[PDB]
DNA sequence: TATAATGGGAGCTGTCACGGATG
DNA sequence: CATCCGTGAGTCCAG
């Protein structure tokens, strides 16, 4: 009891509960006991109608059955080629992109200037520029010096003035 | 980040200095979790000790914004910083 | 004529009459063994004819070594027999399609026999589905056509070695067991005149020691080996005496830590060497060692153990070895020579063939199973016991899976063209699994040794580090049922050369002696001179009385592979480029269409029919209806077959395999006929080239260092053109965030980029596609991340909600180009059988049309490589008198140095069968030409020939045929008897001062293309560990600047070129996104950082407790982009 | 100990220098290449730096 | 000889107490990385299993000790432990290596070090570099010393980042966005501006 | 998780040249 | 001067 339990809760590189480790087991079984039957492997729409009569899941179990391979291990012709070697880092910033990004915020420096300093103020605050949040505009117009919410009528006056260098289409080449 | 430093010293690590690097104790075997593919906590990829998978993004998902910075959220004790510094970040095991 | 036998275009030979045996089953190497493995009807049958008595096949084998299975109580008792097998599960062509593993079910009867309960349960058990062979000899695992190499290995046995010794400089000779599986036991003479043993690599101890612990007496020691006084030494020097302090002493030096019983040293020193569970010769292992020793030599092979007869006439052949005596009589045995073995000589290294290799992963898939069988016995209660209980297949099928799938012997097959899978079928590795590694591997194992003679080829072999190592199986050998190397010879009885021909082993051909095949024979078959050419043991050769011939060769051609012998005038150049020459056949490329060489050697018919590439008749018959598509016959018995082409089918290799039918609709066919021929092949031929019209001089030095130079002829007119087929491959799986759907509908992209998709999301048929297209368009759902608040902005001014959908699609890589010629569609809905995840899965296959450039590699068979320089205009060339241009401008300079004078001569026999020619009969048949067969008097223009290796056409001749040229059809000669001729430059229009040696030559086109070999790469994908650029043309990896490259910039004191490239190049995280900016501003480079790299080194280092700090000047402990806290 | 390590009987050089404290001065080709800095030879002396 | 070792924990301050082990260092994740590859199978570093198995053995003689077992059964758990870090430090130096699938050797923090393959003389003293490439070479007897034929396709991608540099000068392109799209489509245009 | 059950199992095979610790 | 263990044994490419 205790080695099958230990062993069904530590062989694993990736840990799966103990429950999920019966099922596999008894997907096995089910497995061997029709493999015999059917001179054949048998299809995932037979084995699990036998067990739990869902195919779906049968799939989904034979993947979490799957064992991980090592980045370590190598290819066998030469010993100088292991995995590792081919896995792109996904994560790393491409130069590009990152440097068109850049050159975005050139062309959003000349928006906040034709725009007046009332106009490039809300600018920056329900999208948050300088801040990094999007603060509700219920609060923005509050914690603004200017009432009536003419924060918000100032917004309109800006919408349209923001066409223009949209029609210069500056800012359209970005997007794309 | 300047360049020139004179020196590079190597020497035999106390095991205090080990405890001093560490940025918490690895107390489970596990990696991640088998459904949510995620760092499984107090493990070989916690994120409570060597830190956050996505950019400011806090394990429990409470802080998911770049507005906190060096942010501990309570409840998972998870710095919000770039998932950088899981190329840097120590730990340790403590034998019994 | 040369091969007049299946119905083939007639080749004329240059030739002594070769009418011994034709060329064996060039597959057969493969083909027969597998036969022996499952026991074929047909291997049964060649059992029969060869006389084997008794056979038992590969499968049998292993059920009977393991039958039957008992456990220590002797209750119960688990057997199998008879190995059946079904119907294939699948057809070949749907295996290749649906990449599933070409099989057929095997099946087994096994009965639970009981000794108590006294009865018996026998049923039917499934095994698993078997991997079966084609007819073509190769396997296919998963859809990937595949080969299993023949593995050359030490035979197991006992071998003897006479080694020197440093100090005393005195003979000292020592002993080698070699089990097939066990313990280890060498016995060595030292210079102390004493004889010791060393068990599994333990320490030494005197011999006697071992045979007092065998029961032996002390007396019958002086008895056996009294005539020796270095015996006499040893048991006079003897430490202690007595059965039971011999057995403790052995056991104390064995197994040091475990309790001594007087019971417990007896039992293992059974064990060791003398019981089947630990210990084992095989088959091979037995009759070595009985060979080598000489007793049961009539006896069948029943015995399968090491006994206490064979230690002690071990080290009865050790000491007389030693002493110097030659022969030696074991009592009860017959007389057998005494000498020191090579391990090199092929009767002791061993050919495990791919029935034997199968067969040994079989048995370790038996004996796994066989624990869980005597586990599953002790557990379950005996009356409930079926073998369907007992038997757990899974660790068999996971045995057999596993070989396909890793060993380094199952291989990608070679199919660059058809005679390089043939090669492939044919190789002789010693690398492996049961092998030596390559470091392992000293020069002795390497070199060519005697007995390799008209078994392996001393020519075919890599040029690398893997040189020797790897090799060619020859022509007319073959592998006996022992996994040795025979080879024919004709039987001389007494002078006189008979037809009986008998295959020898190594060693066999040793202790006989034997002429060279082309000693003059008698019309009736008496030798001409007493004295005549002999091969005599240890490569050794002397004249010898003909009435001493035991033996001689079949053909001149025997020693050479199949690659090699198709190399004209062989002779004439030197082992290393002929070397390559025979490896670069191997790389050539299958052309649009193909011309069969106008010099041959006679190997090209034979092989590309055995290569299997080509379509061969089976009954006779007469051609019902013919298409491009497919054949019809219509036999004599009134039944129909059907071929069906291959039309335009990806290779392994990316080469076209291309079938199109010979034969015209109502033609007569008989029974092996071409009636249709594949890739690299012209009327059943294999056409490697194209013969092109040579000129050797330097031009302009534009074909200085090999370089070569082309005519725009052989562009224009498709001459040097290939087809280029490759498979694109996209799949949708089941994500997180919802499920990859391919569609037409991709973010932000134009109508016009997508407008050669379909409604789906494919390509369709017949457009064309560059690099960077679309071809399968899939869109996968994003993670919901909080968007950029600069990209929130830009979506409220132009309004435009984003989709949360990224793009996935496949694109054209950089470099491929060509036509869409085909998609396959698989989808989960069709309920397509897919693996678990994915839904819709594509493949898009683009086929182009190369033509030859600047950079291609073309080749000729004597190992004259070399890349094209320059593709002149038509006009340019250099031409003869009547406006002929020549094709190709091979540089003089490259010719004299490499001793590869046959591509001249090649070029001399190459303008001769394309002129055609007459000797001159008038006054007689000339006396140069009085060795010419009479059918080459006289030749046709554009008239193929042979000249077989080792044979052919002599230099005499060829002088002559240089005379006989016929003139053009302006009745005109145009090359003299020099062979040489006059040109113009097309350039200047003045002749050039010089003849030039001008011809006809067989090129090859090597897939060695720059297409696939220019690469370059500014910013791209990185390491993940390393953060360095990642490596491949296939990754659009960066190139390497190693630790030699670092030297030459050290050198030169480049030191900023030097730090960038390690820097800002390289890992620099920060810098080279930095350096990328700076570039696109045109601002100034900026100073480079810390290698992420060396960054990664410390985090090793600490890892290690190591505690590495980087100090400032002052001597604090600066930080690295981090900081430290516990 | 960085110019040793990188030549040959990496943990040989490595067990020893821990051992013995031993400070490295970064005063050398071999030494300079790994850590990315200007070598000090050629253009890299500050004569001509 | 034994001076040469004991005057050396003499001299800095450095105690010899080091030499033994109270807590074992443990790498960052990102260095040891587990990856999901395309075909949906895991792909993780060696060390994660080395580092696993200390940790299973550690934490099994905490259970260990705390039962009160036999002296028997906890020293070997000590044992297992010691050969444990010990394979983690450095495999097959004691003993035969921990085989992982295949039998194959697993590399241990040591084996990232030593020889060819070692972080050293492989990802150190050479590196792989940004802005290069590779080709076959043909004589060019027309061009002069200082000279060299560099194929077309090849110097576009080199010089990438400077001819999208010059097609928004030229105003080819609006922006540096489209510029490398002009450079990846291969216009007609990037071959007047790339000369 | 109550019939009784009590000490493992594959080795791996063809290097080579050298210094340092031991003889 | 001779044994036993540990450490060396060309580079770039593809794969
Ligand atoms: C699974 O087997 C692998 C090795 C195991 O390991 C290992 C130790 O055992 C090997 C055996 C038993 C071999 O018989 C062999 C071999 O015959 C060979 C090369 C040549 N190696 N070079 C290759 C790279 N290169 C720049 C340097 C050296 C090899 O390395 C090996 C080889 C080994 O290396 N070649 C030749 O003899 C001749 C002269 C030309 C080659 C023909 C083509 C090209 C190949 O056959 C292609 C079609 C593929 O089939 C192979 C590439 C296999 O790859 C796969 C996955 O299928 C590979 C043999
Ligand atoms: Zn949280």
């Amino acid at each position: 009891q205790a080695i099958t339990r230990a062993m069904a809760d530590q062989a694993r590189t990736i840990r799966i509960p103990v429950h999920m480790v019966e099922v596999i087991n008894k997907l096995g079984r089910i497995q061997r006991e029709l493999l015999q039957d059917l001179g054949r492997e048998p299809t995932p729409e037979e084995l699990a109608k036998e067990m739990d009569i869902t195919p779906e899941k049968v799939l989904e179990i034979q993947q979490y059955a799957r064992e991980p391979i090592s980045l370590d291990q190598t290819i066998g012709d030469e010993g100088d080629s292991q995995l590792g070697d081919f896995i792109e880092d996904s994560e790393a910033v491409v130069a590009v992109d990152a440097v068109s990004f850049t050159l975005l915020q050139d062309q959003l420096q000349s928006v906040l200037d034709t725009l007046s300093e009332r106009e490039a103020g809300v600018v920056r605050l329900r999208f948050g520029l300088t801040d990094g949040q999007p603060r509700t505009l219920d609060e923005i117009g509050q914690v603004y010096g200017v009432t009536r919410e003419r924060i918000r009528q100032i917004e309109s006056k800006t919408m349209s003035k923001l066409r223009h260098p949209s029609r210069s289409q500056v800012l359209r080449d970005y997007l794309d | 980040d300047v360049n020139f430093f004179d020196e590079l010293r190597i020497g035999l690590a106390t095991a205090e200095d080990i405890r001093q690097w560490s940025y918490g104790e690895v107390k489970k075997p596990e990696t991640i979790n088998y459904r949510t593919l995620k760092p499984e906590k107090d493990g070989l990829f916690c994120e409570k000790i060597f830190g956050p998978t996505r950019d400011w993004e806090c394990y429990c998902g409470k802080y998911k914004r770049v507005r906190f910075k060096g942010i501990i959220c309570e409840r998972c004790g998870v710095e919000v910083t770039r998932a950088k510094v899981r190329r840097e970040r120590m730990g340790h095991i403590e034998l019994a | 004529s040369n091969n007049s036998v299946p119905g083939a275009p007639n080749r004329v030979s240059f030739a002594k009459l070769r009418e011994p045996l034709e060329v064996p089953g060039l597959l057969d190497v493969q083909t027969d063994s597998f036969e022996w493995l499952i026991g074929s009807p047909r291997w049964r049958e060649s059992a029969a004819e060869r006389g084997d008595v008794n056979p038992v096949g590969g499968l049998e084998e292993v059920l009977y070594e393991l039958s039957p299975i008992e456990d220590f109580s002797g209750s119960m008792s688990l057997s199998f027999s008879d190995p059946r097998f079904d119907d294939v599960k699948a057809p070949v062509d749907e295996c290749k399609d649906k990449d599933m593993t070409y099989a057929a079910p095997l099946f087994v009867t096994a009965e639970f026999i009981n000794n108590n309960t006294g009865e018996i349960k026998s049923q039917t058990v499934f095994m698993g589905d078997f991997p079966m062979m084609t007819e073509k000899g190769t396997f296919i695992i998963n859809g990937t056509e595949r080969v299993v190499v023949s593995q050359l290995v030490r035979s197991p046995g006992v071998y003897f070695d006479e080694t020197i010794d440093k100090s005393t400089d005195k003979t000292l000779h020592s002993v080698k067991v070699i089990p097939s599986r066990g313990a280890w036991l060498e016995f060595d003479v030292d210079k102390r005149d004493t004889v010791g043993v060393r068990i599994d690599r333990k320490r030494r101890q005197p011999v006697t020691v071992l045979l007092k612990a065998l029961g032996w007496t002390s007396e019958q020691i002086v008895e056996r080996f009294g005539f020796s006084e270095i015996m006499r030494s040893t048991l006079e020097k003897d430490n202690t005496v007595g059965t039971d302090e011999a057995l403790l002493d052995i056991y104390r030096k064995l197994r040091p830590g475990e309790p001594p019983t007087k019971e417990s040293a007896q039992t293992l020193l059974e064990n060791l060497f003398f019981k089947e569970k630990r210990y084992d010769l095989a088959r091979v292992g037995r009759y070595k060692v009985n060979k080598k020793l000489g007793l049961h030599v009539g006896e069948p092979i029943t015995s399968s153990t090491l006994t206490e007869e064979d230690v002690v006439a071990t080290i009865e052949y050790l000491v007389r070895l030693h002493e110097g005596q030659t022969t030696m009589t074991v009592p009860g045995g017959v007389e057998v020579p005494v000498e020191t073995d090579d391990i090199d000589h092929f009767g002791n290294r061993r050919l495990r063939t791919v029935g034997e290799l199968i067969q040994n992963q079989i048995r370790v898939g038996m004996s796994r199973m066989e624990r869980v069988v005597r586990e599953r016995m002790t557990t379950q209660d005996v009356e409930a016991i079926t073998p369907q209980t007992l038997i757990n297949i899974r660790p068999v099928v996971a045995a057999i899976k596993e070989f396909f799938g890793t060993s380094q012997l199952s291989q990608f097959m070679d199919q660059n063209n058809p005679l390089s899978g043939l090669t492939h079928k044919r190789r002789l590795s010693a690398l492996g699994p049961g092998g030596l590694s390559r470091e392992r591997a000293g020069l002795e194992v390497r070199d060519v040794h005697p007995s390799h003679y008209g078994r392996m080829c001393p020519i075919e072999t890599p040029e690398g580090p893997n040189i020797g190592l790897i090799g060619s199986l020859s022509v007319y050998a073959r592998v006996n049922p022992f996994g040795f190397i025979e080879t024919p010879y004709r039987k001389v009885v007494d002078g006189v050369v008979s037809d009986e021909i008998v295959y020898l082993t190594a060693d066999e051909e040793d202790r006989h002696v034997v002429a060279q095949a082309n000693s003059p024979i008698d019309a009736d078959g008496r030798f001409v001179e007493p004295r005549v050419l002999v091969r005599r043991k240890a490569g050794e050769v002397e004249y010898v009385p003909s009435s001493e011939v035991d033996y001689m060769d079949v053909s001149p051609r025997q020693m050479v592979s199949v690659a090699t012998a198709m190399i004209p005038f062989l002779e004439h150049d030197d082992a290393n480029r002929a070397l390559m020459g025979a490896n670069m056949q191997r790389q050539a490329v299958p052309l649009v269409r193909s011309e069969a060489p106008l010099v041959g050697t006679g190997m090209e018919l034979r092989a590309a029919i055995d290569a299997g590439d080509v379509v061969v008749a089976e009954e006779s018959g007469v051609i019902e209806e013919v298409s491009a598509d497919y054949i019809t016959v219509m036999h004599d018995n009134g039944t129909r077959r059907t071929y069906r082409m291959r039309k335009f089918a990806r290779s392994n290799h990316g080469t076209c395999a291309n079938q199109c039918p010979i034969v015209d609709a109502g033609d007569r066919v008989e029974a092996g006929q071409v009636i249709a021929d594949g890739p690299c092949t012209d009327d059943g031929e294999m056409a490697l080239g194209k013969n092109l019209l040579v000129a050797i001089m330097p031009w302009e030095g534009h074909n200085y260092e090999d370089a070569i130079i082309l005519s725009n002829r052989l562009v224009e007119e498709d001459v040097l053109t290939s087809i280029h087929i490759e498979e694109h491959e996209i799949d949708a799986r089941d994500t997180k965030l919802g499920a990859e759907e391919i569609t037409r509908d991709i973010p932000n992209i134009s109508d016009e980029v997508l407008a050669d998709l379909d409604e789906r999301g494919i390509v369709r048929i017949g457009a064309e596609v560059r690099d960077g297209d679309i071809l399968v368009g899939k869109v996968t759902p994003k993670g919901e991340t909080e968007l950029t608040p600069e990209e929130r902005l830009l979506r409220a001014i132009f309004g435009e909600k984003a989709r949360e959908v990224r793009d996935t699609s496949l694109k054209v890589p950089h470099g491929e180009s060509g036509k869409v010629i085909g998609i396959r569609v698989f989808s989960r809905e069709d309920e397509d059988e897919l693996p678990a995840g994915v839904n819709e899965l594509v493949r898009v296959y683009v086929a182009q049309k190369r033509k030859i450039s600047d950079g291609d590699k073309l080749a000729g068979r004597h190992g004259n490589k070399g890349v094209i320089g320059k593709i002149l205009p038509v006009e340019d060339m250099p031409f003869l008198a009547d406006g002929t241009p020549v094709d190709i401008i091979l540089n003089t300079h490259g010719v004299p140095r490499r001793m590869n004078i046959g591509q001249i001569l090649e070029t001399h026999l190459g303008w001769c069968a394309h002129s055609g020619w007459k000797v001159d009969a008038a006054k007689g048949v000339p006396d140069w030409a009085a060795r010419l067969p009479d059918e080459l008097l006289e030749a046709q223009p554009n008239a193929i020939v042979s000249t077989p290796v080792f044979d052919g056409a002599q230099e005499a001749e060829l002088q002559g045929l240089l005379s006989c040229t016929l003139p053009n059809r302006d009745g005109d000669v145009l090359v003299d008897a020099d062979g040489k001729a006059m040109l113009f430059d097309g350039r200047s229009g003045e002749p050039f001062p010089y003849p030039v040696t001008v011809g006809y030559m067989y090129i090859m086109k090597l897939h060695h293309l720059v297409d696939d070999k220019i690469h370059a790469r500014s910013t791209g994908p990185y390491s993940m560990i390393t953060q360095q650029p990642l490596g491949g043309k296939a990754q659009f990896g960066g190139q390497r600047f190693g630790e030699m490259e670092c030297w030459a910039m050290q050198a030169y004191g480049a030191a900023y070129t030097l730090q960038e490239l390690l820097t800002i190049k390289s890992d620099d995280t920060v810098g080279r996104v930095k350096v990328y900016e700076a570039i696109v501003k045109g601002e100034n480079i900026p100073e480079p950082g810390i290698p992420e790299s060396f960054k990664v080194l410390l985090k090793e280092l600490q890892s290690l407790c190591l505690n590495v700090e980087v100090l400032s000047s002052d001597g604090a402990a600066i930080e690295l982009r981090e900081g430290e806290d516990e | 100990w960085l110019s040793a390590a990188s030549f040959q009987e990496t943990t040989r050089v490595l067990t020893d220098a821990a051992i013995n404290c031993r400070s490295d001065k970064l005063n050398g080709l071999k030494e300079n290449v790994i850590i990315g800095k200007l070598i000090p030879a050629g253009t890299g002396i500050n004569r001509y730096r | 000889k034994r001076l040469k070792v004991v005057a050396a924990f003499q001299q800095s301050g450095n105690s010899p107490m080091g030499m033994v082990l109270d807590a074992v260092p443990v790498i960052p994740p990102e260095l040891r990385p587990m990856v999901q590859l395309d075909g949906g199978r895991f792909a993780t570093s060696d060390l994660n299993d080395l580092y696993r198995r200390v940790i299973n053995r550690n934490n099994r003689l905490k259970r260990l000790i705390d039962l009160g077992a036999p002296e028997i059964i906890v020293n070997n758990e000590k044992r297992m432990l010691q050969e444990s870090v010990d394979a983690l430090f450095d495999n097959g130096r004691r003993g035969r290596p921990v085989t992982g699938p295949g039998n194959r050797p697993l590399k241990s923090l040591s084996d990232l070090l030593k020889g060819k393959q070692g972080r050293f003389r492989q990802n150190l003293l050479g590196k792989r570099v940004d802005y290069s490439g590779r080709s076959v070479i043909v004589v060019g007897p027309q061009l002069k010393l200082h000279q060299c034929g560099l194929p077309k396709l090849m110097a576009l991608e080199l010089f990438k980042p400077f001819v999208m540099k010059r097609l928004v000068d030229l105003n080819h392109a609006q922006n540096i966005k489209s510029a490398k799209r002009m450079v990846e489509r291969q216009r007609p245009q990037v071959w007047d501006v790339l000369e």
